[PDB]
RNA sequence: UUAAAUCCUUUAACGAGGAUCCAUUGGAGGGCAAGUCUGGUGCCAAUUCCAGCUCCAAUAGCGUAUAUUAAAGUUGCUGCAGUUAAAAAGCUCGUAGUUGGAUCUCUCUCGGCCGAAGCGUUUACUUUGAAAAAAUU
RNA sequence: CAAGACGGACCAGAGCGAAAGCAUUUGCCAAGAAUGUUUUCAUUAAUCAAGAACGAAAGUCGGAGGUUCGAAGACGAUCCGUCGUAGUUCCGACCAUAAACGAUGCCGACCGGCGAUGCGGCGGCGUUAUUCCCAUGACCCGCCGGGCAGCUUCCGGGAAACCAAAGUCUUUGGGUUCCGGGGGGAGUAUGGUUGCAAAGCUGAAACUUAAAGGAAUUGACGGAAGGGCACCACCAGG
């Protein structure tokens, strides 16, 4: 079930059993990696890179073709951000909700949802501190939240 | 649902400690204030001085007028009332006598016939009531 | 209907009866 | 009733089931190749694409994203691929 | 959430057996589940099974035969010293002949008779009669 | 016998018909063993109190009181419950503690094939061995 | 003409929200479930002591406004009526309690049928947008997913009412939280703590009692009600 919602939905992606590249795909691994590099230089999150490569160029799975996932490809070249993209999106949402709250003080629903968001932030920050992605002195603070975005 | 981990020993025994405290017998035996409020003082028998003789009325559906003696315990000064087996055995007991008094029988509970009498007289003048009833012994005064 | 005491006795007795029947059936296989 | 081979389901039942709940899960989407009406070029487009797909040479909108399957522009030709 | 997939497998098999089904599907597969099923196979309780291999944790289709009365897990995995083993079967088995404590020992996953022959103890997993 | 004795053991003599050389203690006419009984004493035939007989159980022992244990799965680890019987928190975010999906099939130096040395990631687990007062069981 | 209040009918078998709750149009703001997905991360999760957010109504402290209703109160009758104080309305602080109900923790698995409904998606002839000039909306058929709610059932369970969970339980172990231990004394005394207050949270013992309680099937029963008959009953009469 959902981590803060009462929903329990099944919807997700289902990978096929064939891990082999299809015969009709003529793109080599380095061409796909060059597309990844120019897309990241356009300023795109790895999720957006995967969606664009799936839709327009027909690359179904980047790891099945190149052998590495998008974040590792961007990391080896060095075009990867300091904080991860899910934590970035959560902190951006928390900043937006806090701005809405400072303009609108009666919205107790917005207060409850902000508490939900920053609890999700605390769980993800604990995970990233445990596996050494974030430095151990990193801490999410309310005023420092907009400074990260 | 009860926890069943391999490291839940502390939680299980702490819960059992508290829920032990929620039992009347455990709390009576472990709180100390029952033996600090029992007239016998934890004992099975106690001696006393016969203050007087009183009469207790029995239950409503079967009317009777039973005869008890009000006695004052030696060791702690408490006043209790004690049952006598029949009206004949009341003639062996006098005011200001030494009496040995036991419980009525069911580990501390009252009589199912005579309401609120708790104790029965076993000995008077250091001789038993059973011997005095049967003519086996006489009592001194 | 009937007290739970003899229902428990009947259930455990019939269970031991299946235990004995399967024991004799499995002993017959040797 | 109570007598069927779970190891060998028929194509109609395994097609009918949810994509995760089959014997071995498999997607329902596909990659299909599209010819623009104003040109001849082949574009490989995901069936459930979330991005609007422009022609690399003509810059004509091939498909518009919807809730499920993508909505092709009228005039475009498409073929199932692989 | 889902913890102890062996419990889920054994409950699924027991519920399938009580309805008089012949064939059951088990997800997910595991090494411990396959070893337990092989142990029940060698004693002639659950017939035949086949492992469907997708690129996830797999699934198992088991051919039930009818002899099995109750298969069950024991959670948590209590340590079973070789003396204590005797006590354990008197707690779980309805007789001293049939039924099976399954132990994982350093000599493998096996039943209590074979663990007594190999003279070793281990963690208790279940029982089936 | 023993320090000297007593007791026990061994032996003379005496020692049993009501073999009076006389077994008690409790309970029974609602339920586990055991009653279609009698006689006194009062209320308006039922009915308070008292003495008995008959039967039953254990027996040189048998009642009683109190505590405690077992019955008891009324403390529940094994092994209880929580709609209507005692009982689930107003509701959800909300650290610690408890629990956590699938997966991986021994050698190097110096002395006589061996001994020393690094252990091999650490444990938990299991088996073996030493060692650990008697008395108690 | 004005002031305050409130959004009926449509309005449910509906929907949304963590719960309390939520119904005039329009615009803005920031959230959200489900669905779709050959995106990404790759165990990041489940459950709660501590601590914190929200919490109907009534209530307390400052303001504003006071139409209706209305505790108290003044009158008139004898549970009602006239007038109407505090309040009910808004803003800012508190209080944190309800039959706050499914008198029913949360997360996970397995275990019958049916045809309805809300949202999303997929496939498909047809009718419609005055035969619509292709799509699109509205209907129609079927399937899939997460829902709300039914009917049915020797799955099993229960003391029974009944429950697709209150099942998979003496054949007794998926994970974890709160909590009961006969009836009263008694939510009392005492101490602590929160609150401006009203009160809230925690919470005994002495003693007393043989019960307390839950579920269901039932004869008779002075009577009571619906009808019918009769000039030894009635109306009008002799």
């Amino acid at each position: 079930g959902r981590m803060h919602a009462p929903g329990k939905g099944l919807s997700q992606s289902a990978l096929p059993y064939r891990r082999s590249v299809p015969t009709w795909l003529k793109l080599t691994s380095d061409d796909v990696k060059e597309q990844i590099y120019k897309l990241a230089k356009k300023g795109l999150t790895p999720s957006q890179i995967g969606v664009i490569l799936r839709d327009s160029h027909g690359v179904a799975q980047v790891r099945f073709v190149t052998g590495n996932k998008i974040l590792r490809i961007l990391k080896s070249k060095g075009l990867a951000p300091d904080l991860p993209e899910d934590l970035y999106h959560l902190i951006k949402k928390a900043v937006a909700v806090r701005k809405h709250l400072e303009r609108n003080r009666k919205d107790k629903d917005a207060k409850f949802r902000l508490i939900l968001i920053e609890s999700r932030i605390h769980r993800l920050a604990r995970y990233y501190k445990t596996k050494r992605v974030l430095p151990p002195n990193w801490k999410y603070e309310s005023s420092t939240a907009s400074a990260l975005v | 649902g009860k926890c069943r981990g391999l490291r839940t020993a502390r939680k299980l025994r702490s819960h059992r400690r508290d829920q032990k405290w929620h039992d009347k017998q455990y709390k009576k035996a472990h709180l100390g204030t029952a033996l600090k409020a029992n007239p016998f003082g934890g004992a099975s028998h106690a001696k006393g001085i016969v203050l007087e003789k009183v009469g207790v009325e029995a239950k409503q559906p079967n009317s009777a007028i039973r005869k008890c003696v009000r006695v004052q315990l030696i060791k702690n000064g408490k006043k209790i009332t004690a049952f006598v087996p029949n009206d004949g055995c009341l003639n062996f007991i006098e005011e200001n006598d030494e009496v040995l008094v036991a419980g009525f029988g069911r580990k501390g509970h009252a009589v199912g016939d005579i309401p609120g009498v708790r104790f029965k007289v076993v000995k008077v003048a250091n001789v038993s009531l059973l011997a005095l009833y049967k003519g086996k012994k006489e009592r001194p005064r | 209907v009937l007290p739970k005491k003899e229902k428990m006795k009947l259930r455990r007795e019939q269970w031991l009866q299946k235990i004995e029947a399967i024991k004799l059936a499995e002993q017959k296989h040797r | 009733p109570l007598a069927k081979d779970l190891l060998h389901p028929s194509p109609e039942e395994e097609k009918r089931k949810h994509k995760k709940k089959r014997l071995v899960q498999s997607p329902n989407s596909y990659f299909m190749d599209v010819k623009c009406p104003g040109c001849y070029k082949i574009t490989t487009v995901f069936s459930h694409a979330q991005t609007v797909v422009l022609c690399v040479g003509c810059s004509t909108v091939l498909c518009q994203p919807t809730g499920g399957k993508a909505r092709l522009t009228e005039g475009c030709s498409f073929r199932r691929k692989q | 959430v889902r913890m102890n997939v062996l419990a889920d497998a054994l409950k699924s098999i027991n519920n399938a057996e009580k309805r008089g089904k012949r064939q059951v599907l088990i997800r997910p597969c595991s090494k411990v589940i396959v070893r337990f099923l092989t142990v029940m196979m060698k004693h002639g309780y659950i017939g035949e099974f086949e492992i469907i291999d997708d690129h996830r944790a797999g699934k198992i289709v088991v051919n039930l035969t009818g002899r099995l009365n109750k298969c069950g897990v024991i959670s948590p995995r209590f340590d079973v010293q070789l003396k204590d083993l005797e006590k354990w079967q008197n707690n779980l088995l309805p007789s001293r002949q049939f039924g099976f404590i399954v132990l994982t020992t350093s000599a493998g996953i096996m039943d209590h008779e074979e663990a007594r022959r190999k003279h070793t103890g281990g963690k208790i997993l279940g029982f089936f009669f």
